[PDB]
């Protein structure tokens, strides 16, 4: 699969010899191109994966994430380009660079055949990121937050690296389809508890769990938009595959362990669901709402059925989308008014009529509106928890009737009532603002089209 | 430790004798092509610090930091496959001349090992 | 324009430039060469060519 | 001084509107923008998002489920020819499994 | 009362202030060589009584 | 609308004696710009002798 | 093992701990140094001595050579310390505390 | 100081570490140690000062004190074998005085408190000196004697310096301090994997030197000695801070640069046995000196700093004089993880 | 060869090319003297190299091409506003003083490196020993605040340090009516306002501290308005001096190699003049830092090395 490794690779000399005023044509035209070609990993076999070579392959749960990763990169380009206006050339390439390592960091993660290559580039893709967000965020409280993402995620991530070298050693290999065929039941010790608990709470503090979560809401609304969209759409989803991934070895541990983690999930999916209720920022709430979802994520992973995995990949494409779009929504009413404040901007649906419907649909897709992906995904979760306990329902309902809340909540606030008499600086929504929105929200209907590409390998 | 001290070795040789029955590394090995990167990287960086055109101000120098790069790059990588092939002779040795440390256990069918079943529900 | 004229030549110094580039040249068909007498001798050795 | 730092005032916001009253919100130089939006519109809209789609409607069947669905066909028309019970509980014929002789 | 005080308490706050502290002990030194020999003399005593007996 | 960068009382955090300031370390001071402290104005003292009378 | 072995071992156990203890004056550190010296060549030539090693009667020279030039190295930096104070007090030697 | 003399001393100082080095006798060994104090201490005093004075003075009886140290063990060595040979080390007291002998020669922790006073007072060439290259002779030594090395010694004093140093440089804002404190958290990584295998000592080595020749090459290129002088580095030379950002990146261990690299080999060695809780705490307290360095890299590349109106007349001159393998030793300090497998030409 | 340890160790000593009329010479005198014209009559007789006074642009005379930059981006100071509006609340004063001090030491460095490189002497209309009685004119006038005055002692102390003193001292002493009449006959508009106190404290620093301070090391040659303009009689004075009292004479060649490996490399020479003391005066933020910092690498011939800027007809740059 190099001919799409490659490509990105030359995205930066191309970047890097650029004209000073074509860098955002020629990397918005060569990173959809891109995206068309890793397109085609979306053929996926029934039975086996897709073997490229000894160290890269594919399967129906990777080849959807390296699609939303390849169609992530031209949107943020797009997104990133406003608020840069100012900057110089050299700087300006150093962000598109940046932007470039992310994606060919994380475009390797999701490929890599045996658990170090991926830890190492899982990690990699720590850099670019904290660079961009203590770099390029606006406010003083980005220094904080890149603190808290790196090191929240590092504490976490190291003992991952002890228990993957302890693995190999003892078993000999950490090539994927090799700790697959050759797995072992995992015995009741005291010893296996502890490697149990280093290889889960890397991609726990990842997903985040309910209780490492706090560095989310500070790197994604100090980050810039750009970072917020990569930090909300893929790098969330780098601690889900990294659970069914590593999970395979785990079991049959998994069944009395996983007792706390699925208690902090549900409750805490009900406590960040009550949060957006009360939210008075705008990039806070949806952080909130990132975490939740995370959370119904992390409960279908560790129960572990057929329905649970499919329900999980729905849940995470779903979600990846749903937020990017969010995110730059909210960054358009911040580019008008240079506020975060939800209450601030009210009634924009008069004044901005088109962008008005484009908060609609995002704010239907978030509340897991039929038959979208997401009610999918979700959906499928909770048949799979209601098998597992009849008692999730309970939850699982009250879950579903905040996230409508708040989402509608959102949705009255910024847009109803009667715009705010002091503020006359709304200009028209630009064609470049009105082309992201529509190329965030047309894939998820040409999706719930055609679901089985978001299914995962259970399918 | 393990290696420093082995039969019939020559102190500071860096490459024995044996080591020329090994098949030396292609011109075109991914490793040497990533030092020749090395030294492309090394001589831009060298413009930039100087306060010199990135791209083209020495091109003389940089192409001397490239060969450099993967002339070095060339005998890393000999002397790398030689103690490799190294450790590979005298582990598969060892395996052979110590027969009751490395014996040969009998071949089961999984028709026949008993795995207990942890049922997922 | 320059107040002074910048003890680094306005044309290349010819000498470093050689030189430079004569080990360049050098380095490179000493490698060839050695690559080549590698593969003859290891050739030699296993009994294949 | 009164004051800490000989530090630039803050610029307004450059409305971009102004100087071009269709200016799409890509770049300042008009002839950039409109290119800008023109690839786009055109590498996103016309060729990833249609022609994505239709080939991904037209993928071949690699996940060989008509397949299954034909041998499915075929194995429940042979067995119900011949009074089989259409599915058997044992995954793998029990001849070939070596069970401990005993559990006492 | 949860996000805002108690989950910032228990894991990111307490490492701040107890590596702060730690930070502080260790690094605030007199300067003066005598009593870095002291504990010189005091390390050595105790490393020939410890690791060294148990042979 | 501009992005925020660090000032005069932000940077002075960094240019004390140490980090985190404390009780004890209060009174410390950091060294000079030039490492070369002041010769301190030792008075020397030279030895006074009667030669003479006997 | 005799018991003069001891004596000369105790007499570098107690050097070293005057050596490790400071007063006031450098100079009697560096006088500590030097007893240490004289231990350690009183040992090596008594071990030495003992045995018939022939070969290893010149070390406790270089020894002491290496003794003096360590006793010279010293007394350069006292003379500095006490040009910059007036005195060769080690209370003094505190500038690198900050 | 005079050029020839100088040159002499360095000269000096090289050949006493290549005799330490090529000796197979304890006295040789014990005579290059001491070749090369006499000649070391005259470099760190070459710019004159009270502090170069103090730290030449302190330098000094440490050294002194730990060459004290290792010819007693060496003497009692011979008494208990008659054997002037480097080897196993036949008497267990011998061997625990020349540990930490060695070990107060490096700096290792609970011994560490000279070396932030003698970084500090020294200028930046005789500290790249100090913190590099008067590193090799010990580490060779506890090399060459690792199979009689005391475990339960070497390991606590290797964790007390990664603990120490990680401590100890949270709380500095001098740039030599910082150095000295992360040189000392470098050692103790070294000296953990030291019973184990020397290979990947020699390896970590290598890349600390590394690390470290680049770190000071940097702050020597952009006279800075304390954190609010290098603040003023980006108006003036940009891509040298940016080039320290990322060396400093590589000298907390993330991935996929250089630094990481020993650590991880570090961590797969010590898990080769059994050895699983001291590698957790060691990356755990790794993880503090990450954090000051990202302190420095906020205040020195990720951000900018106020500046003052003088630099104006500083933009109109150039660098005079350029050090050689500066661009080299970025490049190996950055882009060489890849290159990991090559650590088999070190056995 | 440049100059360096490779040079010294082979070869080149620095005392084999001093010749006693090498004689570093200082002209001192109030605003408005005829201290210029006697420094160029000295040069033009002892055969000496003559600098004029360091104005607030001297730096771009020796870099690029000699023409003057923006004042935006060199100096960020005027004379004209200091003498229309000295007491301006946006630090031009002290940001003058400071700028000039540090043109100063330049031009101190740029002499010594001349004098130590071929032997031949200088003679300078002013320096970095007498540039601290404008300073103590504002002072006293309040035009500038003490912590303005401790900032520039600590610069002063940390650099000045690090040279020589000059040689001969000569002052030309013009009382302040006659100073302030040959203002008035000038015909700048912008002069014309200075007060009288302000020449007064500058006459007071130059007699009561700059020449009772330059005495102990330097030959000090007063001289009058009347004598100043037969410069034959100041040449003939300087001639049969004695330079016997200063630290000249207890230089050796390790000195002289120290001071020439200083001189040169100018960036060592004003490392010191931008500690990070902030004073509101002279700090500039992050903004105004990067955009006038921008602004000057889009100079015609400052983007790149001396060498390799295409833009002013650098040719042959692909191998250099
Ligand atoms: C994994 C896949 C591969 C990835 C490998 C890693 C990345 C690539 C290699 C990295 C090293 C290579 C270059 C390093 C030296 C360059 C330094 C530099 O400044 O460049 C300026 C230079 C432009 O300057 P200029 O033109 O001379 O004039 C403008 C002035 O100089 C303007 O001068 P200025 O003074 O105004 O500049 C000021 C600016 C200058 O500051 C900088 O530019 C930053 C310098 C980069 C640091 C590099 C350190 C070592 C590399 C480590 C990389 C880490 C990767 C791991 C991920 C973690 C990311 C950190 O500083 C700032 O403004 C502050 C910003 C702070 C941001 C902090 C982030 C910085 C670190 C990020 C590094 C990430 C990699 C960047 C790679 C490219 C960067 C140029 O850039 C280039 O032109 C070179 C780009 C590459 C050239 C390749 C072209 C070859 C031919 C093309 C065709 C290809 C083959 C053809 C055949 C096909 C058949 C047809
Ligand atoms: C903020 C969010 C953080 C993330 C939260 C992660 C939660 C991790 C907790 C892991 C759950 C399981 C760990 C222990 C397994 C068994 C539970 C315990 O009760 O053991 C009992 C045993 O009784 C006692 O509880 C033994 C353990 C006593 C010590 C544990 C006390 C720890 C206090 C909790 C601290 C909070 C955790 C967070 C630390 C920062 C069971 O009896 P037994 O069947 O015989 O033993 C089964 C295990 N065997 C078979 C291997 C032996
Ligand atoms: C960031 C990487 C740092 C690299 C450091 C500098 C890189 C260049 C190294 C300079 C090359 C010349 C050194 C030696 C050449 C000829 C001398 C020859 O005799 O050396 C012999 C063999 O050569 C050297 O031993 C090996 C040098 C190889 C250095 C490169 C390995 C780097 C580690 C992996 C990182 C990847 C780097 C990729 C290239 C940048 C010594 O054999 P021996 O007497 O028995 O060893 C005694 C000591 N032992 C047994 C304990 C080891
Ligand atoms: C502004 C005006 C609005 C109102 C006017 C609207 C105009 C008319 C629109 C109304 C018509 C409704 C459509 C009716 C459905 C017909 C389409 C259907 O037939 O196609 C589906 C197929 O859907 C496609 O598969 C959709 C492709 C999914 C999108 C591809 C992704 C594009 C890249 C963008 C990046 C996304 C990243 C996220 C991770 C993937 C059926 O699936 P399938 O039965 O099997 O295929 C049939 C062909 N076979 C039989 C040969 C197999
Ligand atoms: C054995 C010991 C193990 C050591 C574990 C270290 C964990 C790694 C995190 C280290 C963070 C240390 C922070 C610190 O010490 O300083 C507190 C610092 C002082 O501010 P300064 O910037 O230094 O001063 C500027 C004002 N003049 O206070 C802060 O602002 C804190 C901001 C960042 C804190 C980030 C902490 C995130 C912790 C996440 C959990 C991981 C902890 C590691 C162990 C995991 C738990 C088992
Ligand atoms: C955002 C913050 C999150 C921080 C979470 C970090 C902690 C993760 C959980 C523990 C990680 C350390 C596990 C150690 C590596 C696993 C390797 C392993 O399991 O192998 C075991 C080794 O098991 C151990 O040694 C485990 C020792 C644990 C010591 C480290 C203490 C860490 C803190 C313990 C409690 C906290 C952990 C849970 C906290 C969750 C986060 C709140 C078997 O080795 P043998 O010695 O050969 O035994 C069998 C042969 N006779
Ligand atoms: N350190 C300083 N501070 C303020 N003004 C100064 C300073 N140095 C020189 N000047 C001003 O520069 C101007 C020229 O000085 P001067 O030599 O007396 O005139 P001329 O060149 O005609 O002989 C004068 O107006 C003087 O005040």
């Amino acid at each position: 699969m190099l001919k799409i490794i490659i490509p990105t690779t030359m995205l930066l000399p191309m970047t890097w010899m650029s004209k000073h005023n074509m860098i955002w044509i020629n990397a918005t035209v060569h990173s959809l191109l891109i995206s068309l070609i890793s397109l085609s990993l979306l053929n996926q076999l029934g039975e086996n994966s897709l073997n490229f070579s000894l160290t890269f392959f594919s399967d129906s749960l990777s080849a959807p994430l390296l699609v939303l990763t390849t169609w992530l990169l031209p949107l943020m380009l797009m997104a990133s380009q406003s608020h840069l206006s100012k900057e110089t050339t050299t700087r300006k390439k150093l962000y598109i660079t940046m932007l470039i390592l992310l994606q060919l960091f994380l475009i390797m993660t999701f490929t890599a055949t045996e658990l170090i290559l991926f830890y190492i580039l899982f990690e990699a893709t720590l850099v670019p990121t904290l660079i961009i967000i203590t770099r390029w965020g606006n406010q003083t409280e980005r220094l904080n937050a890149g603190l808290y993402f790196l090191f929240y995620t590092l504490a976490g991530s190291l003992p991952l690296l002890v228990a993957l070298v302890y693995i190999q050693n003892t078993t000999g290999s950490l090539n994927f389809l090799i700790i697959h065929y050759w797995s072992h039941p995992l015995s009741n010790s005291w010893s296996n508890i502890f490697m149990w608990l280093a290889c889960i709470m890397a991609f726990m503090v990842k997903m985040p769990l309910y209780g490492l979560h706090l560095w989310l809401p500070k790197a994604h609304v100090e980050a810039p938009i750009a970072g917020s969209m990569v930090l909300a759409a893929v790098l969330l989803k780098l601690g889900g595959y990294g659970m069914m991934r590593i999970t395979t070895i785990l079991n049959p541990l998994t069944n009395y362990m996983a007792y706390p983690f699925l208690m902090l999930s549900m409750w805490g999916m009900i406590m960040t669901s009550s949060i957006c209720l009360r939210q008075t920022d705008l990039k806070s709430l949806i952080a909130y709402s990132s975490v939740s979802h995370m959370a119904l994520v992390i409960v279908a992973i560790m129960i572990q059925t057929p329905w649970s995995f499919m329900g999980a990949t729905a849940l995470m494409i779903a979600h990846g989308l749903t937020s990017s779009m969010l995110f730059c929504l909210a960054n358009t009413n911040y580019e008008r008014v240079h506020s975060r404040t939800m209450i601030l901007a009210r009634g924009l649906q008069t004044l901005l009529p088109l962008m008005a419907t484009w908060w609609l649909v995002a704010s239907l897709t978030n509340l897991a509106l039929p038959p979208s992906i997401n009610l999918i995904g979700e959906l499928f979760i909770i048949t799979a928890s209601f098998s597992w306990s009849n008692i999730t329902i309970i939850l699982m309902g009250m879950n579903m009737m905040i996230t409508a809340l708040y989402s509608l909540y959102m949705l009255i606030t910024t847009q109803r009532g009667k715009y705010t008499h002091h503020i006359n600086n709304i200009k028209p929504s630009f064609t470049r603002e009105n082309a992201l929105m529509a190329l965030h929200i047309l894939p998820l209907l040409l999706l719930t089209l055609n679901p089985k590409m978001i299914l995962g390998p259970l399918y | 430790t393990m290696m420093s001290g082995r039969p019939g070795r020559v102190p500071l040789q860096f490459l024995p004798n044996e080591a020329r029955s090994l098949p030396p590394p292609k011109l075109t090995d991914p490793r040497l092509v990533y030092m020749g990167f090395l030294g492309y990287c090394s001589g831009l960086i060298d413009n930039a610090i100087r306060r010199r055109p990135v791209v083209s101000a020495g091109l003389h120098r940089q192409l001397l930091y490239v060969t450099s790069f993967v002339f070095f790059g060339y005998y890393l990588l000999k002397r790398q496959d030689y103690m490799y092939a190294l450790r590979d002779h005298d582990m598969f040795a060892y395996v052979k001349s110590h027969p009751e440390d490395f014996p040969e256990k009998d071949k089961k069918t999984y028709g026949e090992i008993l795995e207990e079943f942890h049922p997922v529900r | 324009k320059f107040y002074i004229r910048e003890p680094p030549h306005g044309s290349p110094d010819w000498l470093k430039v050689g030189l430079t580039l004569g080990t360049s040249v050098f380095l490179w068909i000493y490698l060839i060469k050695q690559h080549k007498e590698d593969v003859l001798e290891y050739k030699r050795r296993n009994g294949l060519e | 001084p009164t004051i800490r730092l000989q530090e630039d005032p803050d610029p307004e916001d450059e409305n971009l509107y102004e100087k071009n009253p269709d200016s799409h919100g890509y770049d300042k130089d008009p002839i950039v923008d409109l290119w800008n939006m023109r690839v786009v519109f055109f590498f996103g809209f016309s060729i990833v998002l249609v022609l994505g789609s239709t080939f991904v409607a037209y993928l071949p069947d690699y996940r060989m489920q008509e397949w299954a669905r034909r041998e499915a066909e075929r194995l429940v028309k042979y067995r119900e020819a011949n009074g089989l019970p259409l599915m058997e509980s044992n995954c793998f014929d029990p001849n070939k499994i070596q069970l401990p002789e005993d559990e006492d | 009362l949860l996000d805002l005080i108690w989950l910032e308490t228990i894991l990111p706050k307490t490492t701040s202030f107890i590596q702060m502290k730690m930070s502080i002990m260790v690094s605030n030194q007199k300067g003066l060589i005598k009593l870095y020999f002291l504990s010189f003399l005091i390390t050595i005593m105790i490393s020939m009584t410890l690791f060294n007996y148990h042979e | 609308a501009r992005q925020w960068q660090p000032d005069v009382e932000w940077a002075e955090q960094f240019g004390g004696a140490v980090m985190y300031p404390t009780k004890e370390t209060a009174h410390w001071k950091p060294p000079p710009w030039n490492d070369v402290d002041p010769p301190k104005d030792t008075l020397v003292s030279n030895l006074t002798l009667n030669f003479g009378p006997q | 093992m005799p018991l003069v072995y001891m004596n000369i071992i105790m007499a570098f156990a107690i050097a070293l701990a005057g050596l490790l203890m400071y007063r006031s004056h450098l100079m009697s550190s560096l006088l500590c140094l030097e007893g240490m010296m004289l231990s350690l060549f009183i040992m090596s030539t008594l071990i030495i001595l003992n045995t018939h090693f022939t070969l290893a009667n010149m070390m406790p020279i270089i020894l002491l050579v290496f003794a003096a030039c360590e006793a010279a190295l010293g007394l350069s930096l006292l003379v500095m310390v006490s040009n910059t104070y007036g005195t060769d007090y080690v209370q003094n030697l505190n500038l690198l505390q900050c | 100081m005079n050029p020839i003399i100088y040159t002499t001393l360095i000269m000096t100082v090289m050949s006493g570490t290549m005799l330490v080095m090529i000796s197979s006798h304890w006295l040789l060994i014990w005579i290059g140690f001491e070749m090369n104090l006499l000649a070391m201490i005259p470099v760190l005093m070459k710019n004159f000062n009270p502090r170069a004075t103090e730290a030449a003075t302190k330098y000094f009886l440490t050294q002194a004190t730990a060459s004290m140290m290792l010819m007693m063990a060496i003497i009692i060595n011979l008494l208990y074998s008659g054997q002037w040979t480097i080897t196993k080390m036949f008497n267990p007291v011998a061997m625990t005085m020349m540990t930490m002998a060695l070990a107060m020669k490096l700096g290792l922790s609970p011994f560490h408190f000279w070396v932030p006073e003698v970084t500090q007072g020294i200028s930046l060439q005789a500290g790249l000196l100090l913190l590099t290259w008067q590193k090799l002779a010990p580490l060779s030594v506890l090399c060459q004697i690792s199979q009689s090395i005391n475990p339960n010694l070497m390991l606590t004093m290797a964790m007390l310096s990664i603990l120490i140093g990680g401590w100890g440089g949270l709380n500095q804002t001098q740039l030599r301090k910082i150095m000295a404190y992360s040189s000392i958290a470098h050692m103790g990584w070294m000296t953990a994997v030291l019973p184990y295998n020397t290979t990947m000592t020699i390896l970590n080595l290598l890349i600390y030197i590394t690390m470290t020749l680049a770190m000071f090459m940097l702050l020597i290129h952009s006279s800075a000695t304390t954190t609010l002088s290098l603040s003023h580095t980006w108006n003036k030379m940009p891509v040298i801070t940016s080039l320290m950002m990322v060396t400093l990146l590589s000298m907390g261990g993330l991935p996929p640069l250089s630094g990481f690299m020993p650590k991880w080999m570090i961590i797969q060695e010590m898990t080769k046995n059994e050895s699983i809780i001291m590698p957790t705490l060691m990356a755990m307290t790794a993880l503090l000196n990450l954090y000051f360095y990202m302190r420095l890299a906020y205040s020195s590349s990720l951000t900018m700093f106020p500046s003052t109106n003088n630099m104006k007349m500083k933009w109109q001159f150039e660098h005079t004089k350029q050090m050689k393998l500066l661009p080299t030793m970025i490049v190996l300090s950055t882009l060489v993880l890849p290159m990991t497998p090559a650590l088999s030409s070190l056995n | 060869l440049q100059y360096g340890p490779l040079a010294f160790v082979l070869g080149e000593r620095t005392t084999r090319k001093l010749t006693e009329t090498s004689k570093v010479i200082t002209v001192d005198g109030n605003i408005c003297s005829g201290k210029g014209r006697l420094a160029r009559e000295i040069a033009e007789k002892l055969g000496l190299r003559h600098f004029p006074e360091a104005g607030i642009h001297y730096a771009d005379s020796t870099t690029g091409d000699g023409k003057p930059l923006d004042v935006q981006l060199s100096g960020n100071c005027s004379l004209e506003k200091f003498y229309d509006d000295p007491k301006s609340n946006d630090g031009n004063s002290y940001r003058l003083q400071s700028w000039l001090y540090a043109s100063r030491l330049l031009q101190y460095a740029d002499a010594l490196e001349h004098l130590l490189s071929t032997g031949q002497g200088v003679v300078l209309e002013r320096s970095i020993y007498s540039d601290f009685v404008f300073l103590e004119a504002m002072y006293r006038q309040g035009f500038i605040r003490k912590q303005c005055v401790e900032h520039y002692n600590e610069v002063k102390k940390v650099t000045a340090c690090e040279y020589l003193p000059p040689h001969v001292v000569v002052y030309v002493d013009v009382p302040v009516p006659e100073i302030q009449s040959r203002i008035q006959k000038k015909g700048n508009p912008h002069e014309m306002k200075i007060t009288a106190a302000y020449l007064q404290d500058i006459e007071n620093a130059y007699k009561k501290t700059f020449l009772p301070e330059m005495s102990e090391k330097c030959e000090v040659l007063q001289y009058s308005a009347r004598e100043a303009e037969d410069a034959e009689k100041v040449v003939e004075d300087i001639e049969y001096l004695k330079c016997d009292k200063g630290p000249w004479p207890d230089q050796d060649d390790r000195t002289f190699h120290r001071l020439r490996m200083l001189v040169q490399n100018k960036l060592e020479v004003l490392n010191y003049t931008t500690i990070p003391v902030y004073l509101p005066e002279i700090t500039i933020g992050a903004h105004q830092s990067d955009r006038v910092f921008q602004k000057f690498t889009e100079l015609p011939g400052r983007k790149y090395s001396p060498g390799y800027n295409e833009d002013v007809g650098d040719k042959w740059i692909w191998l250099k």
